[PDB]
């Protein structure tokens, strides 16, 4: 004899397509939303699925690397990085002193044009242009460097199975050196227009909010888990390359929302800066490949004196090596998190199965339940510290 | 409150066919396509649909081939597929069948596949 | 159990040398001794955290796969906090022809290990989504691309394929490029599907040496 | 219980019947089973129950769709139902 | 033809234990989703 | 690590560096040693169930034990975090976190198995450590 | 269903594949018209199946833009400069081709083209080049069904007198004979709306009483392909007419009925009275450049050709002699594009 | 370069001598927590640390 309670029903259940103030590529989101408050959020992915892991599988080893680059147009070092780890992990290849310097300093610089982008594009998404403008003179320095190294701004194919490509040209690490010197200055005048903004202050604060249990539960990784209060670090609790040598410190926040992750990506820029200067002066002298020819090509002049150089060269390039039968899964610290490569071999000269693990493909899985309770205008900068991308994430 | 007067799925697919008839009509309104097809049309392409799976007997196979359906009823009744996909893969065949003149042909479908190509397996565009 | 940061300065370890031994040694017979009737057999092998260390590799049956699980993550001296990927491998050769691959982070022991569950077309596997909430999408691509029905998921609907597609593409069974192809017409105004026509087929290059012996 | 005359019904769902494609030729009329008579398939019956549908205003529960068997039966359903 | 002694001692073992379950013949065809031609 | 805030604050404190993290979010109570012991206890009491001779009750009484142990000679609860590398609110939870599973593992009952259970065991040499030497 | 080959001499050495967009057809076909409505459509019939279409046209590029998505690479070749007057480069349009398809055609006189030019001189002229070559195997004309050499409107009249050119010079030309076009760039349907909507009060020729027969784009497209796929049809004429027959008025009535008009907008202007008012307005015309104000509806050829019942003759060769069943313009796909407008839950 | 006039890959070869061993595991002899927890510290003073690889393996 005590009266029941009625309730309310959500309706408006939007189709958010294709906006380019967010996350560069296409994103279709199915939103239900009580009035103006999101109540359930669907994303629609599959839209840049280009059936890369299906594709691997005809192509030799060498012939694959170039997927790694364009899955994530990004940070294509780190990308590539774990595909030739886990190809040295089952080939029991071992890399000179000085290909892992290149690779390290490389993979940091990779890491700040990744960090630029994201901080940028995100104050874009919010609604301040300046700072995009002011950061794409140094990402297109940065590109500077790739087009020397590789030939290649974007798509280097830089990275392979036990060293780099090509070696360092001369001149290189004195530019590099340069731009590390007057880097913390431009850095500081971003910070200064996107921290202590009460607009954007407003406009982060308090948004995207999580907890250390809950990334871990959704298999979070990165500035999402060090904005929380997480000491975790790839780099640092499972080192993989000269990275273990190098002294930096993991930057940590609290709260988990969205400023904080934003301070956390400035903090990263800062540390890579560091890690750049000890690669510049500690570079080695040496070999940049692995003097191993059973594995990686001989020099030119070595094919052109050598018989059994040339033959090597001709299997290697025709045939190329194979990859004793085995399993592994190697991870690197990409700058949007983990990503690793779940690598099957039974011993031919292709790839049985190469398992891509996305590190954005999680956070875009958590996108529902940080967004809830939101606005519509909410889901743009929710979106930007995921900092997701669709290549990357739709293999 | 006792008293002696007191007390005195083989066709899985039958419900996926009924569970498509009722949400029909919902899919004609979010698809537009009223002016375009009927209900009853729409009911007689979901048996032929139904019926290309018959063979099987195996009940798994069975759970399997019901859960991939209703994934087909679910995207247009989602709105994941659009009108013109409705269009293309469902009513326009019909309505060409439909409106499809034909001559008996006399010779025998071994010398009509003889005529058209050396390899019969090979399928014809635009036929 | 959450690495959440408690040492300012001076924590250069790795880790602790009682975890390390705990996990670099003993963890599969620690796991197999545990928990006897949910193991079939172990493999220790290259590790997935590093080259130098070796990890585990549980093969399980689909039966016990949510109990092992949730054993995994919420033991004291195992806590497997997290799901890192759900993959499954297609083996024509084999009557059980996939094996469905999940890998785990222990934060605490600073640990990777990999379970497999060896199953056919037919049978299925339960989901470990309440386990670890990841899982979702990671088994809907599981069962877009390889057709591996999970039971008791919230929803298992396909992911990356177009809307409407049937075949599950990373079988070894489907072809490389598809049956279908999608095209424009003028006379319907509509972006319509068709069969497969290629301009220059695939080549496939047979590299393969008689004198090699790393196949198997 | 008839609310509507029963001449009337039956015309009506024999003529819906006979749309069907077999359930013709020398026999349609009642005591007619649907799958042991007229030919039909389950779906076809499903079919059949759903124009009824469109024809008379009235819903068929689905547990009554595996109790109805004749052309008998389902006009005595929808002559006892009011809404008919 | 002695042994290969590596990982396909753990693949030939996984074989061994487990095993698939007897299905009529043609019946995952139909699961495969492919067109019917194909067969 | 690194705290990411332009405002000062001591981390020494061993409550402010709390505050910071997070560890608030993982359990709001404050975490004492006296709680970690009846939390060991509890779990302890817990695992009556499983039958006295499972391999699972043996493992669950030797990490309480070194727990209680470590509890013991450390009279600073911040020794005992120290020792056992976590928070002693992560310490609590991670008892309870354990009392989740004691259902779900007295449900199927992993620990019954044949007399003749024998689990196979595959292992990796490397070729480092024959080819430098043996 | 079976294909039937391309009805071509030689066709069975050269066609290879299933037909579709990558496969080889042995039809290489000079289609004089390509970026119009007739044109485009049958372009895309004979692109679709694997054949190579040459397009002749004025320069136009954004207009020919929508035929280079209509065939694989080399297949569909755009030729930049055409001139009916031309002819060197009728012969170099034709140098390669075995089928000619002629649509150029003219609702309109201006003052650089009048009809005795387009749609006699150009038939003429190319027939001639056609017929000394003697690769061109198949000739189709596409013209109006009320073409007729008594006719009163000079438009229909010099059609007919092209056709007859044509026949002359070459007998083995097929002449296809279409009504009324209905399609999405159609002239006929797309000009009726806009004189409902846009004008201030929509004349029709007496009472609407004349009769027509109109066709679907499609099949007259399809209707195409079976004339090249048969050589039986060589020779004959055509009257490709729609299922229905119906006055302008029914077509005017469902048209406001579709569309939901408020009411009837149309009025009656009787014939000779436009005989009046327009007869002015052609003299006006052909000493003008092209202007859209006025056009096709205003002029003294239309209300003469709107006098006249535009129906195919009793005896005549026609869809079912091509084993084509014409799809309803009044129903279904042909009359969504007038749907897609207004249908009264629409705005 | 110790490699130029000294060519053996036998001796430099790690790809193809890699092996698997098999061993049985049963769950009647029981764990060794001994091995497990006496090595344990009970104070912070007898805390061991493991430091961080700094190099991965190179040949040299
Ligand atoms: N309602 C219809 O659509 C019907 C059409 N027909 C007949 O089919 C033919 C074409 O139909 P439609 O396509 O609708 O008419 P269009 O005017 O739409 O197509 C005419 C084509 O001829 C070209 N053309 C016209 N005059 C010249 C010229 N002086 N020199 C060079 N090229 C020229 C045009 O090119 P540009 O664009 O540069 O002028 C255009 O490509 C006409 O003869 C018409 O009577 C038959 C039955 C009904
Ligand atoms: C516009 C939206 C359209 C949606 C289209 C949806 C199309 C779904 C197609 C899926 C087809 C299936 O499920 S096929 C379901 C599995 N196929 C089987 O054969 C199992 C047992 N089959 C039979 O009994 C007979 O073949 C049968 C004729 C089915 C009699 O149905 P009943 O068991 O009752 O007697």
């Amino acid at each position: 004899m005590k009266p029941l309670t009625p309730s309310k029903v959500s309706n408006f259940t939007i189709n958010f397509g294709p906006q380019h103030p967010a996350a560069h590529g296409v994103l279709r989101l199915v939103l239900e939303m009580d009035g103006e408050i999101i109540k359930r959020a669907d994303p629609h992915i599959g839209l840049l699925h280009r059936g890369t892991e299906k594709l691997l599988e005809y192509k030799t080893y060498n012939q694959g690397i170039p997927y790694f680059d364009r899955l994530d147009y990004v940070s294509m070092m780190c990308m590539e990085h774990s595909y030739v780890l886990a190809i040295e992990q089952l080939l029991n290849v071992a890399v000179p002193l000085r290909g892992q310097y290149i690779r390290v300093l490389f993979s940091e610089i990779t890491r700040i044009m990744n960090h630029i982008l994201a901080i940028t594009c995100h104050s874009m998404d919010v609604g301040a242009l300046t700072p995009f403008l002011w950061a794409f003179e140094e990402r297109e320095k940065l590109f500077e460097f790739y087009e020397r190294v590789s030939g290649a701004r974007m798509h280097a194919a830089y990275f392979r199975v036990g060293g780099v490509a090509q070696d360092l040209p001369i001149g290189l690490l004195r530019d590099i050196y340069d731009w590390s010197r007057q880097f913390a200055s431009r850095v500081d005048e971003m910070e200064e227009l996107l921290t202590g903004n009460r607009i954007w202050k407003e406009r982060t604060i308090d948004v995207g909010l999580v907890t250390a249990q809950q990334a871990w539960d959704w298999g979070c990784s990165g500035p999402i888990l060090r904005g929380s209060g997480i000491d975790w670090d790839l780099r640092k609790n499972q080192p993989y390359d000269v990275y273990g040598r190098m002294d930096f410190n993991v930057p940590i926040a609290g709260h988990g929302d969205c400023y904080d992750r934003y301070l956390v990506r400035v903090q990263e820029m800062r540390e890579s800066l560091r890690i750049i200067y000890q690669c510049l002066n500690e570079m080695p002298d040496g070999l940049y490949k692995t003097p191993d020819q059973k594995v990686s090509p001989p020099s030119r002049g070595q094919m052109k004196q050598s018989m059994e150089s040339l033959i090597h060269h001709f299997k290697l390039f025709s045939e190329g090596y194979h990859v004793p039968a085995g399993e592994t899964y190697r991870a690197v610290e990409a700058p949007k998190g983990e990503f690793g490569v779940y690598l099957v071999s039974r011993g031919g000269n292709r790839p049985y199965r190469c398992k891509i693990r996305s590190p954005g493909y999680a956070h875009l899985q958590m996108l529902d339940m940080v967004a809830k309770g939101a606005m519509l205008a909410d889901v743009v900068t929710i979106i930007g510290t995921l900092d997701v991308v669709f290549g990357e994430i739709d293999r | 409150m006792t008293s002696r007067f007191a007390y005195v799925t083989c066709q899985k697919a039958r419900n996926l066919y009924l569970e498509a008839c009722r949400c029909l009509p919902f899919i004609h309104r979010l698809h537009k396509l009223e002016e375009i097809t009927s209900l009853k049309e729409m009911r007689l392409i979901i048996k032929d649909k139904f019926r290309v799976n018959s063979p099987v007997t195996d009940s798994r196979v069975t759970d399997l081939l019901i859960f991939k359906g209703r994934e087909e009823l679910e995207t247009y009744l989602f709105m994941y597929k659009q009108r013109h996909h409705a269009i293309t893969e469902y009513i326009e065949p019909y309505q060409i069948k439909k409106l499809l003149i034909e001559r008996k042909s006399s010779n025998s479908a071994f010398l009509d596949s003889f005529y058209e190509k050396a390899y019969p397996l090979v399928h014809s565009k635009y036929a | 159990s959450y690495c959440y940061a408690r040492k300012m300065t001076d924590k250069d370890y790795i880790a602790y040398d009682n975890i390390k031994n705990f996990g670099d040694n003993y963890l599969t017979d620690y796991i197999i001794k545990t928990v006897p009737k949910y193991v079939t057999m172990a493999v220790n092998g290259p590790a997935q955290s590093s080259v130098l260390y070796q990890e585990p590799t549980i093969y399980t049956t689909p039966e016990h796969i949510y109990a092992l699980c949730a054993f995994l993550r919420d033991h004291v001296n195992l806590q497997y906090k997290t799901l890192i990927d759900i993959t499954a491998v297609d083996y024509p050769e084999r009557s059980a022809r996939f094996e469905v691959v999940y890998h785990l982070l222990s934060p605490r022991l600073n640990n990777r290990i990999r379970i497999k569950v060896v199953v056919d077309e037919v049978t299925s596997v339960p989901s470990v989504s309440r386990i670890w909430n990841a899982a979702n999408w990671f088994e809907r691509e599981t069962w877009d691309m390889f057709g591996v029905f999970f039971s008791n998921h919230p929803d298992l609907r396909r992911v990356l394929t177009d809307y409407g597609f049937t075949g599950h593409p990373l079988r070894k069974d489907f072809p490389l490029t598809g049956y279908t192809e999608v095209r424009y017409d003028y006379g319907k105004k509509r972006v319509i599907s068709e069969p497969l026509e290629l301009t220059q087929e695939f080549r496939y290059f047979d590299f393969s040496s008689p004198w090699d012996t790393l196949s198997r | 219980s008839s609310f509507l005359p029963k001449e009337e019904v039956e015309s009506r769902i024999i003529a819906q019947v006979k749309e069907q494609n077999l359930a013709a030729g020398i026999k349609v009329e009642l005591s007619s089973r649907f799958d042991k008579d007229l030919g039909l398939d389950s779906l076809d019956k499903v079919e059949l129950l759903i124009s009824l549908e469109e024809d008379f205003g009235v819903e068929v529960p689905d547990a009554e769709i595996d109790k109805i068997h004749t052309v008998e039966d389902a006009v005595n359903f929808f002559i006892s139902n009011p809404s008919s | 033809a002695t042994a290969p002694q590596d990982f396909s001692l753990a693949m030939k073992k996984a074989d061994e234990i487990y095993s698939g379950k007897t299905v009529k013949a043609g019946d995952i065809g139909f699961s495969a989703g492919v067109p019917l031609e194909t067969y | 690590f690194k705290a990411v805030a332009d405002v000062e604050i001591d981390f020494s404190n061993r409550a402010v560096l709390k505050k910071y993290v997070g560890v608030d979010h993982l359990s709001k109570e404050q975490g004492t040693k006296a709680k970690f012991i009846v939390s060991l206890n509890s779990l302890l009491e817990a695992v009556k169930s499983v039958p006295e001779t499972a391999e699972y009750r043996k493992a669950i009484e030797a990490t309480c034990q070194y727990r209680l142990k470590v509890c013991g000679e450390n009279n600073s609860d911040a020794a005992i975090e120290e020792v056992l590398d976590a928070h002693l609110e992560e310490l609590i939870a991670e008892s309870k976190e354990e009392l989740r599973i004691l259902p779900v593992l007295l449900e199927s009952k992993p620990w019954d198995v044949p007399a003749d259970y024998s689990a196979p065991v595959f292992d990796y040499v490397d070729a480092s450590t024959i080819l430098d030497k043996k | 269903s079976t294909l039937k080959p391309f009805d071509l001499n030689a066709n069975n050495a050269v066609r290879n594949g299933p037909g579709g967009r990558s496969s080889i057809g042995g039809v290489v076909a000079t289609v004089f018209g390509a970026n119009g409505f007739i044109g485009s459509y049958v372009v895309n019939e004979i692109s679709k199946r694997g054949n190579q279409v040459v397009c002749p046209y004025r320069c136009n590029e954004n207009k020919v833009q929508p035929l280079k998505q209509m065939g694989d690479l080399g297949q569909v070749v755009l030729l930049p400069e055409f001139d009916i007057h031309d002819d060197e480069y009728i012969r170099r349009a034709i140098s390669r081709s075995n089928v000619v398809i002629n649509c150029v055609g003219i609702r309109q006189e201006t003052k650089n083209y009048s009809y005795k030019d387009v749609h006699v001189d150009f038939p003429t002229r190319l027939a001639k080049i056609v017929a000394e070559s003697g690769k061109v195997e198949r000739f189709i004309q596409v013209s109006e069904m009320g073409a007729d050499v008594s006719h009163a409107s000079r438009r229909l009249q010099t059609k007919a007198v092209g056709d007859e050119a044509i026949m002359k010079y070459i007998p083995d030309a097929t002449i296809i004979r279409p009504g009324n076009v209905v399609g999405i760039e159609d002239y006929f349907y797309n000009n009726l709306i806009f004189q409902l909507s846009y004008t201030i009060v929509a004349p029709v020729i007496n009472n609407g009483a004349n009769k027509v027969q109109p066709t679907y784009i499609l099949d007259v497209a399809d209707a195409v392909v079976k004339i090249l796929k048969d050589k039986k049809t060589s020779g004959k004429t055509y009257y490709l007419g729609g299922p229905e027959t119906l006055t302008m008025r029914q077509i005017y009535d469902h048209l406001i009925d579709t569309l939901r008009l408020s009411n009837d907008d149309t009025v009656n202007l009787r014939y000779e009275l436009a005989k009046m008012l327009y007869k002015p307005l052609d003299t006006l015309r052909t000493k003008l450049p092209e202007f859209p104000f006025l056009g096709f509806m205003m002029s003294s050829d239309y209300a003469e050709e709107q006098v006249a019942d535009s129906v195919a003759p009793a005896g005549s060769l026609g869809y079912k002699d091509l084993s084509i069943s014409p799809a309803k313009v009044t129903e279904g796909l042909a009359i969504e594009g007038v749907r897609f407008i207004r249908v009264g839950g629409y705005d | 370069p110790k490699l130029v006039y000294d060519i053996k890959y036998f001796a430099r070869d790690y790809r193809r001598n890699n092996s698997y061993t098999v061993r049985s595991v049963d769950s009647k002899t029981p764990f060794d927590y001994s091995k497990v927890f006496g090595s344990a510290p009970l104070k912070p003073a007898d805390v061991k640390t493991v430091r961080i690889p700094e190099v991965m393996p190179h040949r040299g």
